[PDB]
Formats: structure tokens, C-alpha cells, sequence
């Protein structure tokens, strides 16, 4: 019998577009004062429902280098971190000229700050006084031409002036659920195998995605998400030695960084009311600002990379060697604690081999020997291209720690010699889309498409 | 069966399953089609495009004639170059994520066909209740 | 009499009075959904979410299949412990804002019943149709 | 002829033209109504005015009780002081742009007539499935 | 200068207390106590209703 | 340089806020003629204004 087209309605049809997702977070956040955390007003509160349904029956091509949502994330942290720096004070009186003071103590592995005296405009507006305030070497450059080794300059102002971070705001990275609007859905890749590319078959369907965190964090990844059953790795194309690899663990080495230093928040007032913090004395001794790591796990979590380094390069040994070097910010470990933000040098970490055969750490001598990587702090942060590229990171007044755990790694192979049996893995990955999308992997967007034409043998009465 | 009821398969349970069960439980991807709240001018942005989409998707089911307007059949015949294969292939073995890859190719003739076939009705039966 | 013709009662004038008379001029508690002009994101936001908001009753008025979408009976039995009520005392005593307290205890239930007793309908009917 | 097909006449082609040929492609005229995509707040307000509109004028033709609603019939008479012109000249011979600013001036007691008597018309239906 | 920085009101604008018409949007309604002798809290039986006040 | 029909501008010598925001340097830079206007009451006709 014959055929006529039917039209069916409620239809489960996909394709992957482009979609603006909402901003979702946890209840718990919305009980405190206006962007305090940003995600207590920039973001919905979030649901549970709908379940991490499973769609069992299906096969479904996923990707990470193509997807744009890590993209779009990348903008909507730009554009609401720009938001939220706009009500802040705008400095610009601290470029006057600092007349920094030299100091009898010996020189080392200290970290010691530069005593900077300047002029500023009181509350008086057309009247000034004498002010006096600590600022890291970072943060501070010699001033010109006109040559005197005595008086130096912010390191900005041969870029846009900067603005300081408000404390009213703290920057913890904050769970962040994203969901995909009304007529959207989100597929969320249920096996565990996933390498990047390629179909997934074994899929679950969810409004929203996990509590993604919004971490700052340059060589590796900080209170990421966890593999379910084996260390993971990832590239766009291991052939090339330009394209950042991420790392994935099964699980987390732990790390602790701390400023034994004992800031006190000197409060300058700079102009009308607002203020300007800024580090006073060191009440206390000088210490070394550092970070540490179980030396033990970090050898065997670096080794287990090995494993599944040496599933994509069989015939090697995998060898580990200091940071590419040039800029601070590129070459250092460099992520937020507590308000600072630190600038680690990992050439520490970063040294040992895979011999191809895994080295026994067991019976352990003492799980609390520890690898200590010695850290730089900066205040003026240049943190991003196109969003003002500056923050001034306010003093906090204590010694502050942030024990957290590490959960992936940003390696680069680099260049090939003599096709070398033991070609070497460096820390590169500078870019922040590598941390998020090492966190959203499991994840694509649906347009549903769900007005479907399929034939049966009915036709309609007349 | 698939008559559960009590449906419970969120936005897209029945995707990769049979077209013979997922011509059951269509409710279940039409009710879910608007939800959201409140961020600024980007998630309201979001929001717009999710009335307006749908109300596209009811634009095109409302001209092409169909009465319980979530399933309809239509005088218009199948060419069978449109998919050239059984029906019981088609409803019994295959699914709907599979058969978006067959029909996409021609689907915008099949949305002009049906409307302007029921226009045409539309016409012939206000003229047969005119002759009545 | 209810059949006012010229209906004139507002946003909410049958408001209070007994079921029997609201269950005319309906309409105009449905006809006023939608109105306004712009001010701002702010009350932007206010227009999308009456378009929104009425869509979403449409989308329940639709898929549990109603026919003249103001008033439709259903084939699910009403299930006396809903009211444990007369037809009567309902209907010529009571009125719609009282009556709200008692259903709406149970509404979520109804909302998915009359669904899948449509979607089946809708199925039967084909069926049926296919065999004529 | 005016029965196409594969009509093409795009937003307006039926403008000028005989009511007779404009009775037919209603569709194009109606398909129309939605599209564009979003530049700032101003052409986002423009967005949303396409959609609160057409959602009005669908709220007008569902409270008349319209079925394969873009073309019904009404029980209500046309008391000829509305046009006092021969129905084969308005069909014929005039055009539905001339034809507005004829019945324009009388619009809006027609738009409460079809109302009420549409729900007339919907509970008596109810009372009729009941006694049945 | 105790206090953030101070801004001069434009003599371009001018506050009167201009009256002020509350609607609500399409879709809700405002219900207004007709009885005179409310007294803040409890049951108005007597309400009129309007989209704006 | 002789006037006539040349359209010739005049260059303007003027101090500025450098990078360094509390200190300051002498720059120059040629502007129109219609960009600038005669200083004020305070009359010196070597002395200039932006049009602004
Ligand atoms: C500033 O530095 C002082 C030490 O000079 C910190 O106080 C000390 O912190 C340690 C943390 O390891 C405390 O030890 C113990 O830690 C274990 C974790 O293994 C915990 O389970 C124990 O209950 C205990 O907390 C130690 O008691 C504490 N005090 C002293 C005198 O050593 C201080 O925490 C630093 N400031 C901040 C803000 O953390």
C-alpha cells in the first residue's frame, strides 16, 4: 500500500551549534553581598534535576579543540572579570616617582622587598604628603633615561594604568555549573576512555554541567576534576610539537603553598575617600614565600604519566626538563592563593625520567619527605590579552596557605633530535582555555531539532 | 511498554531507541522546550531564542494542517526517493538520530508541499461547508 | 445573565463569584495575557518573561489535547480523594479562587496524566485512521 | 493559477491583487512573521516585537475558535451596515489593501462578537458530549 | 573627600515628585483594598483591581 | 615661513604628563590653525588654547 509523509513533533533530533549557555551556580552562594563571589550575581541558582540520564543506545562524536564552549567560557570570564573591576578605584597616582631605599641585610634565597617612599594626593585633592610602602621587585622598574639607580616606577604605566582588586570581592575559585538554554541540551560523555576526539558510546544527557572551577593556573591544573579509572592524556595532534598535551590523573598530588612572610595592610588614602592597600612592615622575620609537593607520589603520578606517554610513544623513554624560560609569567607556575598570586619556578619538579620500567617507592622511607619549590609574588598581575591586562592584587595580612590538590599537567614535547630514544616532555601550557577545557572534556551542546518527517501509511481524512 | 504513564525520560530518553517506542513519549521533548531565569542581557538573549525557535517549530506544524498538533498525517505521497527503503526498516529496526541523516538532505520541499497542500484543503472544505 | 455578549469584566471579574458563572467569559482572563510596551532591560525582562510564561500554559493546554483550547474534557477518571467532593457543592457553591486550595495539592500528578493519556490517544488515532 | 505549489510569492505578493487569487497563499503572508538574529539591546527589543505581536494576533484567532486556523467560519451575521457591498465585488473585484479601510472602522465590536460567541459555542459543545 | 567623590545634580533635571504610576506586567495583576478602614495586616473583603496604581 | 594661499600651521610647544604621572617634560606638536584659539584676557599673542 502506498505511502504518505508524516509529521511527527516532540522528535529527539540533534545538532551541534553554537549556543549561549547561562551561568549556574550553588545555592550556598547567594546568602552573601553583591559579587561576593561574582557567581552570587552573575549566575542563576542552580537545580539538581534534571538525573544524569543515560541515552544507552546511542553514538555520539565529541571534541575539545573544535568546541566552542570553552571559548565562550573564556569570554564570559573575560567580560565578567572587566565587570567586576569596573567599580573598583583606578589608581594612577601611585606612578608618581618611588625613591626606593637599599637595605644592609644580605641578599638570598629571601625574597626581599623594596621600601618605596612617594607623594600623594591626599584627601585634600590639591594637597600631597609623603607615603611610604613595600612593594615586590616584580612589581617595581628603574625609571628612565634620565638615569638615578635611586628612584624607580610601577611597572605600569608604560601600559595602561591599573586598577586594584577590591576587597569586598575574594577570587576563590568558586563552582561554576553552566547550562545549556531552553531547547538546548547538553550530552556528557559516559565512558571514561574518552581521548579527545572521536565517538563516545556511551552517552548521558544533563541541563547542567558539573561545578566546573574557574581556576587560574598556568603549569598545572589546580582542584580539578578526577579521571573515574586510569590516567588520561590529550591533544588535538601529538604530531606536532607546537600544540599544548594536557595530562588527566586517576589521582590528585597534593601540594601546599604558603607565605611564611607576615604582611600587615597599610591603608593609603588616595584622592576622594577611596583607598589604596598596600604592604607595610614585615612584622616578623624575612622567610621564603614556597610551595611544596609529597616527593614520593610525585614521582610515582609522574611516572604513571610515563605509562601513557609511552602508549603513544612505545619505543622511548620519557624525559622531564626544566620550563621553556623568557617571560615570568609564561615560564613560572603561576595561579592564585588566597588573594596573592604566586609565580612558582618548577625546574624542581620537572627533572626526573621514566626508564621504561616503573621504580618502586614502596616500602617508603617517609610519605612526608617533600620537593619544595621556591615561588615568586606579584601585585601587579598582567593576567589575560584584552581584558585592561592588568590587576593590582591587594595585600593580605597574614601567613596565608592554600593546601590543594593538583589534578592535571600542561606538558610540550620538545623539538626533536636524532629521533632521540629519550625526546623530552616541557611545561608550557600558558593559555587559561587549556585549563578549562581539561575540565569540560566530557561535554557538547545539542540544538534540538525536533520537528521530524518520516512516512506511514495514513493520510489525512477528507 | 512504552506506555509508562508516569514518563520520566527527561529531554532525550528516547533518542537511539526504536522509532517504533520514540513514536511514544514525543511529550517529554516538546514539554521540555522553554525553562530559565534570569542573567542580564546574554542569558536574556538565551531566553529569546528559546521562545522564538519554538514558535518557529509551531509555525511550520501549524500551516502544514495537523489537528493534536503533536502528530499528523498529510495527503501529500511519499516520493520514495526520499529514502528509497521498508517501512518496517524504517520504524522497527532504525532510530530517529538515524533517520535525520536520510530525510535532511530534502526536507525543505516536503515544508513547502505540506503547506501548500493545506491551504488547499483549508479552501476545499470551506467550500464544501459552503455547499452544504 | 453570564452570556453578557458584550463582555466587560476585566482582568478578573468573575473573580469570587460561583464556578457556574465563571465558566463563561473565560476569555477575557485569557485574552489579556499579553500587553505592554518597553522601558529599559529591567522591564524587558518583565515582557519576555509574559510571553514566556503564557507559552508555558499554552504548552501544557496542548499537549494534554484539547480541542477549542478554553475548555476540554479528558478520558482520565477523576480519582474521588483528589476532592472527595459533590459536582454540585463544586460547581454552584464553590468558586474558582477557593477551589485552587483544594486541586492544587494534587496538580502535578493531573499534569502528567492527561499527557500520556493524549500522546496515547494521539497514537490510537492514527492507528485507526491507518486501518480505515 | 493561484494554486502554486511551490509558492513563491515571498512577504507580500498577494498585496494589490484580486481577494479571489489572496484567499489562497495565506501561508506565505503568515510563515513570514518570525525570523532575525541579534545585534545589541535595540534590535533585541525589535526581536521581541515580532514575537509578542504574532503571539496577539494567534490570541485572537484562538479565543474565535478558528480549527485549521488561519481560515475559519464564524456563526455570527454580517449585519450589513459593515460593508452594504455584494459579495461577488468584494471577492472579485476588490483587494484585501483596499478592503481595510473599509471594515477598519468597525473592527473592533466584530473582535468581542467572535469572542463571546465562540465560547457560546464551547460550553455548549460541553453540555452537548455530556448529554450524549 | 571623608566619603567617595560628590556629583552636582544637573540643573537640566529638576526633582519634583513627579507622580508615579506602578503597572504590573502582562500577565499578573495588582489588587487594590477598597475598604477604608484597613489597618496594615489581615483580610481586605471588599478589593478592587487595576494594572496600575 | 611667508604667509599666503599655503595653509600653513603652527607649531605649538606644550608641557605633558609623561608615564610618570607627577612629572612632566616639554613637547611639541604642529597644529591647524582652527584648532587654536588666542590664550585669554590675560593677553599674550605667543601664548595658545585647544579650540576646545
Ligand atoms: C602561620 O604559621 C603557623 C606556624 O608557624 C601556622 O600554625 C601551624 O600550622 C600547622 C599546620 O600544619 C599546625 O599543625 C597541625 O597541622 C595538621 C595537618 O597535618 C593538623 O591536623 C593539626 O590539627 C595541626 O593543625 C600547627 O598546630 C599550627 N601552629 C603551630 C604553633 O605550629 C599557621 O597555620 C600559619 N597561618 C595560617 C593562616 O595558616
Amino acid at each position: 500500500e502506498n505511502l504518505w509523509v508524516t509529521v511527527y513533533y516532540g522528535v529527539p533530533v540533534w545538532k551541534e551549534a553554537k549556543t549561549t549557555l547561562f551561568c549556574a551556580s550553588d545555592a550556598r552562594a547567594y546568602e552573601k553581598e553583591v559579587h561576593n563571589v561574582w557567581a552570587t550575581h552573575a549566575c542563576v541558582p542552580t537545580d539538581p534535576s534534571p538525573q544524569e540520564l543515560v541515552l544507552g543506545n546511542v553514538t555520539e562524536n565529541f571534541n575539545m579543540w573544535k568546541n566552542d564552549m570553552v571559548d565562550q567560557m573564556h569570554e564570559d570570564i573575560i567580560s565578567l572579570w572587566d565587570q567586576s573591576l569596573k567599580p573598583c578605584v583606578k589608581l594612577t597616582p601611585l606612578c608618581v616617582t618611588l625613591i626606593c631605599s637599599n637595605a644592609t641585610v644580605k641578599n638570598g634565597t629571601v625574597e626581599e622587598m623594596k621600601n618605596c617612599s612617594f607623594n600623594t594626593t591626599t584627601e585634600i585633592r590639591d594637597k600631597e604628603k609623603k607615603e611610604y610602602a613595600l612593594f615586590y621587585k616584580p612589581d617595581i622598574v628603574p625609571l628612565s633615561e634620565t638615569n638615578n639607580t635611586s628612584e624607580y616606577r610601577l611597572i605600569n604605566c608604560n601600559t595602561s594604568a591599573c586598577t586594584q582588586a577590591c576587597p569586598k570581592v575574594t577570587f576563590e575559585p568558586i563552582p561554576i555549573h553552566y547550562c545549556a538554554p531552553a531547547g538546548y541540551a547538553i550530552l556528557k560523555c559516559n565512558d571514561e576512555t574518552f581521548n579527545g576526539t572521536g565517538p563516545c558510546s556511551n552517552v548521558s544527557t544533563v541541563q547542567c554541567t558539573h561545578g566546573i572551577r574557574p581556576v587560574v593556573s598556568t603549569q598545572l591544573l589546580l582542584n580539578g576534576s578526577l579521571a573515574e579509572k586510569e590516567i588520561v592524556i590529550r591533544s588535538e595532534n601529538l604530531t606536532n610539537n607546537a600544540k599544548i598535551i594536557i595530562v588527566h590523573l586517576h589521582t590528585p598530588v597534593e601540594i601546599v603553598c604558603t607565605r611564611p612572610n607576615n604582611n600587615t595592610r597599610k591603608s593609603v588614602r588616595i584622592g576622594p575617600g577611596q583607598t589604596f592597600y598596600a604592604t607595610g612592615d614585615i612584622i616578623g622575620d624575612i622567610k621564603q614565600a614556597h610551595c611544596n609537593i609529597s616527593e614520593e607520589k610525585w614521582n610515582d603520578t609522574l611516572q604513571k604519566v610515563g605509562i601513557e606517554l609511552q602508549k603513544h610513544f612505545p619505543n622511548k623513554t620519557i624525559k622531564y626538563n626544566q620550563s621553556a624560560g623568557g617571560d615570568m609569567e609564561i615560564t613560572t607556575h603561576s595561579f592564585n592563593c588566597g588573594g596573592e598570586f604566586f609565580y612558582c619556578n618548577t625546574s624542581n619538579l620537572f627533572n626526573g625520567t621514566y626508564n621504561g620500567t616503573y621504580i618502586s617507592t614502596n616500602s617508603s622511607a617517609n610519605s612526608t619527605s617533600t620537593i619544595t619549590l621556591q615561588c615568586r609574588i606579584k601585585q601587579i598581575i598582567n593576567m589575560w590579552q584584552g581584558v585592561g591586562r592588568c590587576m593590582y592584587a591587594p595585600p593580605i595580612a597574614g601567613n596565608i596557605t592554600c593546601r590543594s590538590n593538583i589534578t592535571g599537567l600542561l606538558l610540550t614535547r620538545d623539538g626533536g633530535t636524532n629521533s632521540n630514544e629519550t625526546e623530552t616532555f616541557r611545561p608550557a601550557g600558558g593559555d587559561m582555555r587549556d585549563n578549562w577545557r581539561s575540565e569540560l572534556y566530557k561535554y557538547k551542546v545539542v540544538k534540538i531539532e525536533p520537528l521530524g518527517v518520516a512516512p506511514t501509511r495514513c493520510k489525512r481524512r477528507v | 511498554a512504552v506506555g509508562i504513564g508516569a514518563v520520566f525520560l527527561g529531554f532525550l530518553g528516547a533518542a537511539g531507541s526504536t522509532m517504533g517506542a520514540a513514536s511514544m513519549t514525543l511529550t517529554v521533548q516538546a514539554r521540555n522546550l522553554l525553562s530559565g531565569t534570569v542573567w542580564g542581557i546574554k542569558q536574556l538573549q538565551a531566553r529569546v531564542l528559546a521562545v522564538e525557535r519554538y514558535l518557529r517549530d509551531q509555525q511550520l506544524l501549524g500551516i502544514w494542517g495537523c489537528s493534536g498538533k503533536l502528530i499528523c498525517c498529510t495527503n501529500v505521497p511519499w516520493n520514495s526517493s526520499w529514502s528509497n527503503r521498508n517501512l518496517s526498516e524504517i520504524w522497527d529496526n532504525m532510530t530517529w538520530l538515524q533517520w535525520d541523516k536520510e530525510i535532511s538532505n530534502y526536507t525543505q520541499i516536503i515544508y513547502g508541499l505540506l503547506e501548500e497542500s493545506q491551504n488547499q484543503q483549508e479552501k476545499n472544505e470551506q467550500d464544501l461547508l459552503a455547499l452544504d
